[PDB]
């Protein structure tokens, strides 16, 4: 809620936000860190991650998690403290990447079954069946 | 008749070694859908492409096999 | 601070792993579970920096692999000179290298090959050659076959030497890391010492070797009363005979008379009239100026005496408004990456060679060379294909440089990091160069190509139609034509005849005419700024979107070799620094195809031919460049489909290999688009087809039959096209040339 | 929006949730798997499709399999 | 009886092509060889021989001898090949000399795959040649 | 035309009416006896309307009256 | 001195370089009649077609199939109004369909509201097609009426 963050200092580059990001959705993605260092940013080129908190937005979700496994991989302080958020342009902010607050390749109690088929996937039914119907042959 | 060390045929039709026979490494006793750990002589087409290697072993159940 | 310091015994010297394939790789290490196991054994055999992290290592195994390379050169370049000495013509072409064609190759007669033993003159049979190596070693002073055969054990001689050299390099005294790191003292002694004492021997070979005896072969005499060229100095009253300002001593050199040494060391500019090639003196004068020259570059460098540069107070100085922090950072680049530092030489080197194509034709260095069209066509086009291959490889090697040997961390706010925060800005206004010279450079052909099938001749871009002359290039050669007294006052004549001048001629064939450019030449130079500006295209892009896109921004971590990301964000195929070097193999062969098709028909219409004796010349095709190489029916008409009359017609004459290799091409390019076109999928699933019919009948292979990869698919499809393609381009260009030539 | 199911035939090896490039997939725990989890793809609406999942998994045929379907701006991965 | 195929004897395009014959090995007189062992054959209109293939006798020579040689090295090929890739299954290592051929088992498998006629039929009677179709891998439907 | 000498007469497809011909194109398609750019029939249905009855262009305009009341009765 | 910044903003996809947004290039495309701040629709059209039909008879004139004739000036005049046709149907399609807000970049952080709306692209299209053939009207007046004027005899000997 509200961003409370400090953007790396970047020189400008071409790859960031173009027209849609004020219009469709833009993302954004925040992270703390106890040193100053260099990164490279997946818009191009290498900013500098400045001592305490940080902001920067992004076009693409994808570009975020690009950025966020170059802050824990790759870094010797290893920062996993980034939170990811989805800005649309009526204001509204939605939280996104550590829903839970635990990284998603960690199980965590709370997380309900979503995409889960209790059969296996060469007992799925054929698609002969399933004529002249919105139902596909993966529900 | 599943124990470690036997050769067995699998029955999965999808498998990569759908009617071959691989040797049991590992059978689990809890109640687990699959508990029949079964390595494989061959190895499948798992992996990016251009990677020279592949698994060679799957979980299985026991009506999707049969005894040799 | 550069000093020499090796490792003593490093590595073994042990048969043990030759019996092991795919030790140098972890992964290959496992055993060939599958065939991609081959395919990758090959693949990654030579990428050192994949093998080891140690870049000590890697350094090692480049400088060791240097040695076996030049071995392997030298071998050739033995086997090149013992054809010469025992498998040719060279002493019947010295006696009339007018009417004898070079040759260097028999062909065995087991089966019905013994025809493609050419009739090429004084009693010999063989294959006609066009390398170039009889009129170079005629401009060497070469009279002899022993002198050649000399030159071949010397040549199996040092490649052994090379051989040993990189067994001991590797095996018995290995640099260290630090031994590569003073690129000073190796820029040092590769200016000074290899170029320049490399050009200031071959200035003192042709002093006294090369221009005695050709001055005596252009004076009349035969060769085997020519005298050896050791007696020359052994004797300087021989030497001094001919060319008088031998008879005064090396004094007037070290008192600064060097105007006396004025007859031999000549700046007369021009082609001798006796043999078509350059003047033998203004080649010596010449090396022996870029001798000076790059013995004094040599000497720039800082090494171990205070005196020189760093190279790296050079990059930290240039540094701008626009661009801000400079060159820093780029020192560490390319004194830490090997990908870099190929991507540079193999660009210059590629460009090198192009400059050399373009320089051989127009000012011919060897007497009988512009006679001679074949060799000239050859060369050419030879120089060209190498040039731009190594172009394309260059792009290559930058991109493998981007992911896998750039650091961000040293790269803040110079010009690496600026390229990447405004390739967009770059990449886009390339692509907007690209479509308006496709446009306007082939676009002129097709509107050429409809007005002329719709019956109007005064609607096209021609010189009786709309004219298109190119103004610049006439200007320029207005300016080299009077360069000569004018701008250049001590020169007898231009640096060439394309410029203008006279009709230089030799026997009864043209050596060069003037050049003239008019609307097709404009046309044509538009056509390869386009394909030249599209290769840059797909291999810059390449380069600035090897790390990242907005399409797939980790892409650095998927390697620089990979096939794609998957089908998702609309299907991201062909992303990879790699294939934009497998497009950019298309669209080289597009750029020299259209490149060597360019000089094998404005150099046979305009330049090459017979000179009347009334004084008229009489080109080969007959002058057609100037109204139907306008048109894409122009080319293909007058200059594929006719002068492919010769490759078709070959069968059953000594030119019949030509009209085969002419077909083999054909099949080859035929044979590249299966794996172009096709996909892994539909040849794995045919595969798992043939793998059950082995396993009825017992035939289970150990090594599992994969399909080849998707980037190994790429590759053999484009390997594929390239050989097909220009196998099939030398055929015809070979064919034609030894039948109009 | 790509449908990214997970079947039972899984290992719980959370190579599919490390492998995904935009945080689709997650582990939740399962008592039918001997790692005690399987995946699951909450935030399906952010697949581009790209199967780097299908790629990382280790069973015979996948038990995380991707179905392309109605392509969005997220799909598309589109910047613009 | 192909009487529009005349013998290159009797045919009188045939004999003027056979003058000009050339030369194909060192021998000098390896034209008039040729033009006398192509005498033989039948010849067309061109004056060039023509094989007939169906088997006759007085043209087996055509495809009959040619393709039971064919047949037996072949098989004499294939034979071996096969051996040698069902001797190296059952000892445990088999992709290392599936890659690294293991010579001295091969020179075996070669010099004794004369007899590769009677072999295979002797693996096609006992069953041992053809796999069954249960012990076999399957794509799916 | 073309029923008189069916060997010799080049059987007539349509005209051309192009904007983009010059006088060498108008000249060069000034073919089969015509006095106007015409592309010469390749489909050879002249053969086939020959054999089939057909034999002035009236019997080929009712013909193709036919068809069309034919193709708006489907 | 950094003279290539960002527009204030780094992580927007563009860069302020002297050619992009420094001091010349901010006026003279704000004061162009597309980004001028007081002209309404009917009038940024009225002036870019009057431009356009300007410099659009300069390719159909004197590059024709009637450039030969004296028919070709009339030929010329013709062409420049079936392309002005063209271009004003396309305009009138494209605000048909539906209009956004015009982009907002470095060098204009201003764009015209007036052009965010369908109907006021529909004023627009019908200025550029008033303009376009008064303008072209008038390049072909100025070029017929001397009926030689030796600039025109400038590129077409170029254009032979
Ligand atoms: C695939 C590799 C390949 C192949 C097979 C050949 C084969 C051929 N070349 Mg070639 N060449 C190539 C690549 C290739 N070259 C490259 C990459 C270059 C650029 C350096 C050249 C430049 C070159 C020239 C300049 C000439 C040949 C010539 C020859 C022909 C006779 C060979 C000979 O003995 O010339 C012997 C020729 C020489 C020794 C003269 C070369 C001296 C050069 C000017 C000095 C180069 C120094 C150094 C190695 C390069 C440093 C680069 C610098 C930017 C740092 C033959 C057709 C010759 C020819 O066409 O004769 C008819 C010829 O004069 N080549
Ligand atoms: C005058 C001194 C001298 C001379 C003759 C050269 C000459 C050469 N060096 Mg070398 N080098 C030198 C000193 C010298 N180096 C110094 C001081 C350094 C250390 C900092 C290096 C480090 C260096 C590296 C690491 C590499 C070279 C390579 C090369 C070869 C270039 C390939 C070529 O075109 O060969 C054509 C020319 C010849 C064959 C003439 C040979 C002349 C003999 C040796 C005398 C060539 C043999 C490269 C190579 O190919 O490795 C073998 C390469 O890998 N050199
Ligand atoms: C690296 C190349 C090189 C080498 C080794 C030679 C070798 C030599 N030169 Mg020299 N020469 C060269 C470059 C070279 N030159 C060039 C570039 C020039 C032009 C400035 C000359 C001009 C030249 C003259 C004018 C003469 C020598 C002569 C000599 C000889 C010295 C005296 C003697 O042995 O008797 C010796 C063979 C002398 C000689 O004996 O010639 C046969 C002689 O009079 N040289
Ligand atoms: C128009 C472009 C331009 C400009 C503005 C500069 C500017 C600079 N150069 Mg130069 N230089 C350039 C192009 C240019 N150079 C080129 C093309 C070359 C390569 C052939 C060099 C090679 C060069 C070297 C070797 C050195 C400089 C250095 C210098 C500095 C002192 C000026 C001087 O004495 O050299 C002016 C030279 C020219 C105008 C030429 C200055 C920062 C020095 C440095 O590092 O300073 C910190 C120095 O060591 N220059
Ligand atoms: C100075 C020259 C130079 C050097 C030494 C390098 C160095 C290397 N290159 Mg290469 N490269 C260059 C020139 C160079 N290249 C050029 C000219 C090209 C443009 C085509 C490229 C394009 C390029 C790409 C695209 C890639 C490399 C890569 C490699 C690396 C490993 C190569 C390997 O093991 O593959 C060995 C493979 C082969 C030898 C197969 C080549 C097959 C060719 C087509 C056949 C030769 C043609 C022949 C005449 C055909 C005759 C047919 C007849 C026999 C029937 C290594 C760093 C690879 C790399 O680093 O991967 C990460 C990589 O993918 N290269
Ligand atoms: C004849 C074959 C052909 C043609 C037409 C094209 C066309 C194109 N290639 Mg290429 N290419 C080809 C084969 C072909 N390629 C193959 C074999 C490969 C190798 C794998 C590729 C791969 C490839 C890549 C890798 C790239 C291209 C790019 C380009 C574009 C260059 C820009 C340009 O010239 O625009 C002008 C267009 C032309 C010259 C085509 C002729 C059109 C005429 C002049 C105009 C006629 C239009 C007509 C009047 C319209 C009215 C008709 C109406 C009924 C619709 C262009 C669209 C590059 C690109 O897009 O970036 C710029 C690029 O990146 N090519
Ligand atoms: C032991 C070796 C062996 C044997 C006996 C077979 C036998 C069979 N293959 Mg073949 N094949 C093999 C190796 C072998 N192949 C290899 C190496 C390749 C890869 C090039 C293939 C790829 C392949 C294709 C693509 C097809 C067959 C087919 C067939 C069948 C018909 C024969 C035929 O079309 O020949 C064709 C043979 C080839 C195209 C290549 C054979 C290469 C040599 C001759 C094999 C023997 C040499 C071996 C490499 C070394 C011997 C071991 C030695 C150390 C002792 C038959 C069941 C066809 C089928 O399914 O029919 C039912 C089919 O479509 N095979
Ligand atoms: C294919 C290119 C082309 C051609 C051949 C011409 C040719 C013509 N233009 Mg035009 N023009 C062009 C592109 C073209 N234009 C473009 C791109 C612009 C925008 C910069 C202009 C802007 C322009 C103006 C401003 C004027 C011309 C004028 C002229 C005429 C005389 C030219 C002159 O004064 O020469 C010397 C001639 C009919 C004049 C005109 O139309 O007056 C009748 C004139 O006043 N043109
Ligand atoms: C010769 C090349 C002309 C280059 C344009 C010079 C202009 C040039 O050199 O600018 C000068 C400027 C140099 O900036 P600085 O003063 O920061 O440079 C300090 C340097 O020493 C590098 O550190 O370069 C740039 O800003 C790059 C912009 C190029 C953007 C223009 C695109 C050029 C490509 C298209 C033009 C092609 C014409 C090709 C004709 C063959
Ligand atoms: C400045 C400048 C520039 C630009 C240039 C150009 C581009 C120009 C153009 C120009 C032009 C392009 C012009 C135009 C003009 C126009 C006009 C002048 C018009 C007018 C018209 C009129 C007036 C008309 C009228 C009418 C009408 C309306 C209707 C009725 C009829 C009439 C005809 C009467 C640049 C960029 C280089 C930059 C620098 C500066
Ligand atoms: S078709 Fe092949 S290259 Fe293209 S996305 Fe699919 S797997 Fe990748
Ligand atoms: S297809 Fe790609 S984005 Fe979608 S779940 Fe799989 S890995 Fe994640
Ligand atoms: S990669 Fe496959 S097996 Fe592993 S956890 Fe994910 S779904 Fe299960």
């Amino acid at each position: 809620i509200q961003l409370t963050g400090t953007m790396p200092k970047f020189g400008g580059s071409t790859g960031g936000l173009l027209s849609a990001a004020d219009r469709e959705e833009k993302y954004a993605i925040t992270w703390t860190s106890k040193t100053e260092q260099v990164f490279e940013m997946p818009t191009g080129g290498a900013a500098i991650m400045n001592e305490g908190e940080n902001l920067l937005y992004f076009a693409r979700k994808e570009q975020c998690l690009a950025l966020g496994t170059q802050l824990r991989t790759k870094f010797k302080p290893k920062i996993e403290d980034y939170k990811i958020y989805r800005i649309y342009p009526t204001g509204e902010t939605q939280y996104l990447h550590p829903a839970d607050g635990v990284f998603p390749e960690k199980v965590n109690e709370g997380r309900e079954f979503h995409g889960k088929k209790d059969r296996n996937i060469g007992k799925n039914p054929e698609p002969v069946t399933l004529k002249f119907s919105g139902k596909t042959p993966y529900d | 008749a599943i124990q470690r060390g036997s050769k067995v045929r699998i029955l999965r039709k999808e498998s990569y070694w759908y009617k071959d026979v691989g040797t049991v490494a590992s059978v689990d006793k809890s109640g687990i859908l699959y508990p029949v750990i079964v390595r494989f002589d061959k190895v499948n087409y798992n992996g990016f492409s251009g990677s020279a290697t592949g698994v060679n072993t799957n979980n299985f159940a026991e009506h999707e096999l049969e005894e040799v | 601070k550069a000093k020499v310091i090796v490792d003593k015994d490093p590595v073994p010297t042990s048969f043990e792993k030759w019996g092991k394939p795919g030790h140098f790789d972890r992964t290959l290490a496992r055993g060939p579970k599958t065939t991609t196991w081959i395919w990758n054994l090959h693949a990654d055999a030579h990428d050192f920096d994949s093998q080891t992290s140690d870049l000590e290592d890697i350094s090692r195994k480049i400088f060791s692999a240097h040695f076996g390379h030049l071995a392997v050169v030298f071998v050739w370049l033995s086997g090149m000179y013992f054809h010469g000495a025992k498998f040719s013509n060279y002493s019947a072409w010295l006696a009339d290298p007018l009417n004898i064609k070079p040759s260097a190759q028999v062909v065995w007669p087991v089966v019905g090959q013994d025809i493609l033993n050419a009739d090429v003159g004084g009693g010999f049979h063989g294959i006609q050659i066009t390398s170039g190596f009889f009129q170079l070693w005629r401009a060497s002073g070469i009279t002899n076959e022993y002198q050649l055969y000399c030159t071949a054990i010397g040549g199996l001689v040092m490649a052994g030497l090379m051989l040993f050299a990189g067994w001991f390099h590797y095996h018995k005294a290995a640099p260290k890391l630090e031994w590569f790191q003073n690129v000073e003292s190796m820029m040092n002694h590769h200016l000074a010492g290899l170029l320049g004492l490399g050009s200031l021997g071959w200035a003192g070979h042709q002093i006294h070797v090369s221009l005695p005896i050709n001055k005596l072969l252009d004076a009349g005499v035969a060769p085997n009363e020519i005298p050896l060229p050791h007696e020359f100095i052994l004797d300087p009253a021989k030497m001094a005979e001919l060319y008088p300002s031998f008879a005064q001593g090396l004094t007037p050199f070290f008192t600064l008379n060097w105007g006396v040494y004025s007859d031999f060391l000549t700046f007369k500019g021009g082609l001798n009239p006796v043999t078509g090639g350059l003047w033998l003196s203004d080649t010596a004068h010449h090396h022996l100026a870029i001798a000076v020259l790059f013995i004094i570059a040599g000497h720039m460098y800082r090494t171990n005496w205070g005196i020189g540069h760093n190279m790296k107070e050079i990059l930290e100085g240039h540094k701008g408004p626009f661009t801000g922090e400079g060159h820093k950072g780029l020192y560490e680049i390319l004194t830490t990456s090997w990908h870099a530092q190929l991507a540079i030489n193999l660009a210059l080197l590629g460009s090198l060679t192009i400059i050399v194509a373009q320089h051989m034709y127009a000012m011919p260095p060897y007497p009988y060379l512009a006679t001679d069209y074949g060799t000239q066509l050859s060369i050419f086009t030879h120089h060209m294909w190498i040039g731009g291959f190594l172009i394309v490889g260059a792009g290559a090697h930058a991109s493998i440089f981007m992911v896998r040997d750039y650091d961000p961390a040293k790269n803040v706010n110079n010009l690496l990091d600026r390229v990447l925060r405004h390739r967009d800005a770059i990449i886009s206004h390339l692509n907007w160069v690209c479509i308006w010279l496709g446009f306007h450079s082939f676009g002129l052909y097709i509107h050429n190509d409809t007005m002329r099938a719709l019956g109007r001749p005064q609607d096209m871009f021609s010189d009786s139609a709309i004219q298109l002359q190119p103004v610049f290039a006439q200007w320029i050669q207005g300016l080299h034509a009077a360069a000569a007294g004018a701008t250049a006052p001590f020169a007898s004549a231009g640096v060439s005849p394309v410029f203008g001048g006279e009709v230089v001629a030799v026997g009864g064939k043209v050596a060069m005419m003037p050049i003239t450019l008019g609307t097709a030449d404009f046309m044509v130079h538009h056509i390869h700024a386009f394909t030249i500006h599209v290769t840059v295209l797909i291999l810059l892009k390449g380069v600035l979107y090897s790390r990242s896109s907005r399409l797939i921004p980790d892409k650095a971590e998927l390697g620089f070799r990979f096939p794609c990301d998957g089908p998702g964000r609309g299907g991201t195929c062909q992303v990879s620094g790699w294939d934009h070097v497998f497009l950019g193999l298309f669209w080289m062969y597009n750029s020299l195809s259209i490149v060597i098709f360019h000089f094998s028909w404005k150099m046979q219409s305009d330049v090459w031919g017979t000179v009347l004796p009334d004084g008229s010349v009489s080109h080969i095709t007959g002058g057609n460049f100037a109204q139907s190489a306008i048109t894409i029916n122009g080319w293909l008409r007058d200059f594929l489909w006719a002068q492919a009359a010769n490759v078709i017609n070959s069968y059953g004459s000594a030119l019949s290999a030509y009209g085969i290799m002419f077909l083999a091409g054909h099949f080859v390019f035929a044979f590249s688009l299966m794996f172009l076109f096709s996909g892994r999928g539909y040849w794995q699933e045919l595969i798992e087809s043939i793998v059950w019919a082995h396993n009825k009948l017992k035939l289970a292979p150990a090594i599992q039959p994969r399909a080849l990869s998707i980037v190994q698919g790429r590759a053999v499809g484009v390997a594929h096209y390239l050989l097909g393609g220009i196998v099939t381009t030398w055929a015809f260009f070979l064919c034609r040339i030894l039948s109009v030539g | 929006s790509h449908s990214v199911k997970i079947y039972d035939t899984c290992i719980g090896c959370t190579q599919c949730v490390r492998a995904c490039p935009l945080d689709v997939l997650e582990m939740v725990p399962w008592d039918g798997c001997k790692a005690g989890q399987i995946a699951s793809s909450p935030r399906t609406e952010d697949c581009v499709g790209c199967k780097r999942c299908e790629t990382a998994c280790p069973t015979d045929f996948l038990s995380i399999r991707v179905y392309l379907g109605a392509e969005t701006t997220r799909s598309m991965g589109l910047a613009y | 009886d192909l009487s529009h195929l005349t013998p290159c004897s009797e045919s009188p395009a045939y004999q003027a092509k056979a003058k000009s014959f050339r030369n194909t090995t060192s021998d000098p007189e390896s034209g008039q060889k040729r033009a006398e062992s192509y005498a033989e054959a039948l010849c067309g209109p061109e004056g060039y021989p023509h094989l007939v293939v169906d088997g006759r006798l007085d043209h087996a020579g055509d495809f009959i001898i040619p393709g039971l040689l064919f047949l037996y090295v072949a098989g004499w090929i294939g034979w071996v090949g096969r051996s040698y890739l069902i001797a190296i299954r059952e000892e445990k290592d088999t992709e290392m000399k599936e890659i690294i051929i293991d010579v001295p088992l091969a020179i075996n498998k070669m010099l004794f795959g004369f007899m590769w006629p009677l072999q295979a039929f002797g693996e096609f009677t006992s069953g041992k040649l053809t796999v069954k179709d249960s012990e076999i891998p399957v794509s799916p439907r | 035309q073309w029923i008189k000498d069916p060997l010799n007469v080049r059987p007539i497809a349509h005209a051309i009416w192009d904007p983009h011909f010059g006088q060498g194109a108008v000249d060069a398609f000034t073919q089969a006896g015509a006095s106007s750019p015409v592309n010469v029939a390749y489909s050879g249905v002249y053969h086939w309307f020959y054999t089939i009855g057909m034999t002035n262009n009236q019997d080929l305009y009712q013909g193709a009256v036919f068809l069309l009341i034919l193709s708006a009765l489907f | 001195i950094d003279v290539v910044n960002h527009g204030g903003d780094p992580q927007v996809g563009n860069l302020s370089t002297p050619i992009n947004g420094s001091a010349f290039t901010k006026a003279f495309i704000n004061a162009l009649p597309a980004y001028r701040k007081g002209l309404s629709p009917n009038r940024r059209g009225l002036e870019v077609g009057m431009a356009h039909g300007y410099l659009l008879y300069g390719p159909f004139a004197v590059l024709g199939p009637l450039r030969l004739t004296e028919y070709g000036p009339t030929a010329g005049l013709l062409a420049t109004i079936g392309l002005v046709s063209i271009l004003t149907i396309c305009l009138s399609i494209y605000g048909a369909v539906g209009v956004s807000k015009p982009t907002e970049t470095l060098t204009t952080p201003e764009v015209p509201m007036d052009l965010a709306t369908k109907e006021g692209w529909s004023e627009f299209a019908g200025g550029f097609l008033l303009g376009g053939c008064g303008g072209a009207f008038f390049a072909f007046f100025l070029c017929q009426t001397p009926h030689l004027q030796p600039l025109i005899e400038v590129a077409s000997n170029i254009w032979s």
